[PDB]
């Protein structure tokens, strides 16, 4: 449906109040149904309206013109939504064209430190509530991790490049007002093993089920047997692979050792037979003999001889006659040992290959992840799986920096101003930045409230890149310890010609050792210039950045000599290498749920710091320092949609505290 | 609840995580106990090839030629004289007596025993096939 269709694009139930609503609507979720319909719909709709055109702004006259009786009836009701739904960037965020123009009459100021998505997102939205809004980035551009290397008419992403499924996703509605021009990605992609010949369907296939059986075990593992805490430390899910694979080990030399003694068992038993067999042929040999010599006595005989003769034969049939059945018996056990002897259970739980085979679709969830599987929380490492967007994944065709771009038209950005302390008190707030041309150059920013967006790789560095002053709270500090923060790189490299599938956007490289799973494991051909991008993930991320370009692209170009053929592969005319871990303005590429970590840990990152009075006695101070960025983001981390959420979240709390609900 | 095929028992996880190098123990083990149950295998084939070596011939040079004989109702002095040694010999085997003889039923033997019972001095005759 469509207003049931507006719900479900913007993450709402579509029948249901929400708390974030309740909390601002308690009279209406606490008083009678009817009411409760009425609200839903007034909100569904007004979502609706906005979806259908998000690139002009949705006024509340505007809305309830729209608006049809009953549910027009209420003016104050339907007020209250549209700025609820204005307030929160359920409407209204984004690039729209504005049709009041913004009044000159700015009220509160905000530093935001950080001028990727989720710090222009929030910026965006508090000019659009009438703040005085300064971003300090520390590099020479904007977009933070979304990076896009351009050269000639080479574009490509060294660090976003996928936009998941649309549906529900705020990317969407940024699609319709920013040129993305957005390509599916067809998931076909072939292996190659490591001598470049390509994985036969047979075991192409049989191993990828293996993989997911094995991930179902270790959710069987931890759901069922309890299997979190491991000698006094949290299981990873690397570690919970490790048990299933030896388990399923275990299990096939269980199965040899139990076929093996149903052979020995039939083996003893026509032993057993045989000897009984050995012992009565001699037995009946010798009795033959014995008949032999009392018929030869000649007739005539006297009574007892013929009875001799008489019951010696009659002796010499029924041996026979048990003879007989033995030897049946022999040749039926020797058919029960000739069919044992041809179902023998499987021999190897993972041959060479399968196992290395297995070791790229743990790269796979390595380079999904941005983490060794060895440090992934075995009991939360897939927690925001129930919010997946619907639809296809696609990629950024000309560039997904084109959105950090977009957002940046109309904000106040100092570039090249790198934050090194923030100051906040019962009174206000002091940002002090360096110029990172030259750091002799000292910055001071007062404000009343500090967004901070710098990425937990950041949080994390010891010793400080950034200090707090006052300290950070040990609830805060030590959420930023546990959470975890991956690294996954990049190889961008530009031909003059196309030497690939044209139309398999991805294929894969075996590599023949589990230390080196992740190195450049799989390549991606997703632009309209002829570029491949490999990929580096989970341990190999963080050695390879110690590795020349010359030597990353010489294996890149090996690799795909073995797939394609050595003629077919000419040099890169271009070539970038990312390295995250290293980039002081990240220290890595995006947040992981590490074991010991979990989801409360995203509520901990994204909870705002309220200081102490600075005259004893005197009333609660108000919060000054906010948090955003995809670390802060519980329901989706790790993605731009999830910075992008973030910001427009903090934007809300903000205004809410400064401007007033 | 685990995957078909999936093996994942309570007892054997905590086999393989008790220790630090426990798995790798526990495997260790089972492919010993393999090569010990394949080398009794050998054994037991070569022991068995042996005894089949034995048996080479059957039994035939042993079998006698089956012959009926028409199961007449009348008792000649001789066959009773066969019986009451028949007796003597495997006591109430009332088929091992009517192979002997050749020409009585397992029922004609049966009822002999009644009818000579006093004359052929049969409950001796049975107590004295008791005593060996
Ligand atoms: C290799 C890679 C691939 C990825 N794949 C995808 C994908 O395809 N799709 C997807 O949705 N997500 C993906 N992600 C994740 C996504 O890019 C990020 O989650 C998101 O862009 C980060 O947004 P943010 O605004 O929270 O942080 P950032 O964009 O990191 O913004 C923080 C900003 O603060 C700046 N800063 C740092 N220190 C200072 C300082 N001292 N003073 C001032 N400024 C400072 C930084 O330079 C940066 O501009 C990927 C990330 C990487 C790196
Ligand atoms: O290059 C960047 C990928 C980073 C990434 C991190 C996430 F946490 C969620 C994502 F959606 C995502 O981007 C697309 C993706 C989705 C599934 C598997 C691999 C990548």
């Amino acid at each position: 449906s469509g207003v049931e269709g507006a719900a479900f694009q913007s993450r709402l139930p579509h029948d249901r109040m929400t708390s974030q609503e309740a909390a601002c609507f308690p009279d209406i979720i606490s008083g009678p149904q009817q009411t409760q319909k009425v609200f839903l719909f007034i909100r569904n709709r007004t979502l609706q309206l906005w979806l259908d055109n998000p690139k002009i702004q949705l006024t509340f006259e505007a809305t309830l013109q729209q608006l049809e009786a009953p549910y027009n009836s209420d003016t104050v009701l339907v007020h209250r939504v549209h700025s609820y739904l204005e307030r929160h960037g359920l409407i209204n965020f984004g690039i729209y064209k504005r049709i009041k123009p913004l009044p000159t009459k700015k009220t509160g100021k905000v530093i935001i430190i950080g001028s990727g998505v989720s710090g222009l997102a929030a910026a965006r939205q508090l000019q659009s509530f009438g703040m005085d809004v300064t971003l300090l980035e520390a590099r020479d551009r904007v977009g933070g991790r979304v990076a896009t290397f351009r050269k000639g008419n080479y574009v490509a992403d060294l660090g976003a490049m996928v936009v998941t499924g649309l549906g529900g996703n705020p990317m969407a509605v940024v699609s319709k007002q920013v040129n993305m021009e957005l390509a599916k990605i067809k998931q076909k992609c072939p292996l190659y093993e490591a001598n470049g010949q390509a994985v036969p369907k047979e075991k192409d296939e049989m191993v990828e089920q293996e993989f997911n059986r094995l991930l179902e075990a270790t959710s069987y593992l931890s759901h069922q047997l309890d299997f979190n805490v491991l000698n006094n430390k949290p299981v990873s899910l690397g570690q919970a692979l490790e048990v299933v694979i030896q388990l399923q080990e275990k299990h096939v030399k269980d199965e040899q050792i139990e076929h093996w003694k149903k052979i020995v068992k039939t083996q003893e038993e026509l032993k057993e037979l045989l000897n009984k067999m050995v012992n009565l042929k001699e037995k009946i040999k010798e009795l033959h003999q014995q008949y032999k010599e009392a018929s030869e006595v000649k007739p005539p005989r006297d009574i007892t001889a013929e009875f001799l003769v008489k019951s010696k034969h009659r002796d010499l049939t029924a041996l026979c006659k048990e003879y007989d059945e033995l030897a049946e018996t022999q040749g039926k056990l020797e058919e029960k040992l000739q069919e044992l002897e041809a179902n023998p259970p499987s021999d190897v739980y993972l041959s060479s290959r399968d196992r290395q085979i297995l070791d790229w679709h743990f790269a796979n969830l390595e380079f999904a992840n941005a983490t060794p599987l060895s440090t992934l929380s075995l009991k939360h490492w897939d927690q925001d799986d129930d919010f997946e967007f619907t639809g296809s994944h696609l990629t950024v065709r000309n560039g997904y920096s084109c959105v950090p771009v977009a957002l940046a038209e109309g904000l106040d950005i100092k570039l090249n101003t790198a934050v090194r302390q923030v100051r906040y008190t019962a009174s206000g707030c002091e940002v002090i930045a360096v110029n990172t041309r030259s750091t002799s150059q000292t910055f001071i920013y007062k404000c009343d409230a500090v967004l901070c967006t710098l990425p937990l790789g950041v949080l994390k560095q010891q010793p400080p890149a950034v200090q707090f002053v006052p300290p950070l709270p040990e609830w805060k500090t030590s959420a930023v310890q546990r959470m975890g923060f991956g690294n996954l790189n990049k190889v961008v490299l530009c031909f003059d010609r196309v030497f690939w599938d044209p139309s398999v956007n991805l294929f894969g490289h075996v590599g023949s050792t589990t230390a080196s799973r992740g190195e450049l494991f799989l390549f991606w051909n997703l632009y309209k210039a002829p570029i491949l991008l490999a990929l580096v993930a989970g341990e190999a991320a963080g050695i390879m950045e110690n590795i020349s370009d010359d030597v990353i692209v010489g294996r890149c170009l090996a690799i795909l000599k073995g797939i394609f053929g050595s003629s077919a592969v000419p040099q890169p005319k271009e070539t970038v290498v990312s390295r995250w871990r290293a980039d002081p303005w990240a220290r890595g590429s995006y947040s992981y749920v590490a074991a010991g970590s979990s989801g409360n840990d995203y509520d901990l990152m994204a909870q705002p710091i309220t200081p102490g009075p600075s005259i004893p006695g005197a009333p609660q101070p108000i919060p000054r320092l906010f948090f955003a960025g995809e670390h802060t983001i519980r329901n989706y981390p790790a993605t731009v949609h999830g910075a992008l959420l973030s910001g427009l979240r903090e934007a809300g709390r903000i205004a809410d505290q400064f401007l007033g609900a | 609840k685990p995957p078909k095929g999936m093996f994942l028992s309570q007892e054997d996880v905590e086999a393989v995580s008790a220790n630090a190098t426990a798995a790798t123990t526990v495997l260790r083990q089972l492919d010993m106990e393999l090569v010990s149950v394949k080398r009794q295998i050998q054994n037991i084939k070569q022991t068995n090839s042996a005894l089949k070596e034995k048996l080479d011939g059957g039994i035939e040079p042993y079998r006698l030629p089956e012959v009926i004989q028409k199961c007449n109702a009348r008792w000649t002095t001789e066959e009773q004289l066969l019986a009451v040694q028949a007796i003597r010999k495997y006591g109430r085997d009332f088929q091992a007596i009517s192979d002997v003889i050749g020409n009585k039923s397992v029922v004609q033997v049966k009822n002999f025993f009644v009818n000579y019972r006093r004359r052929f001095n049969i409950d001796e005759v049975l107590q004295e096939w008791e005593a060996e």
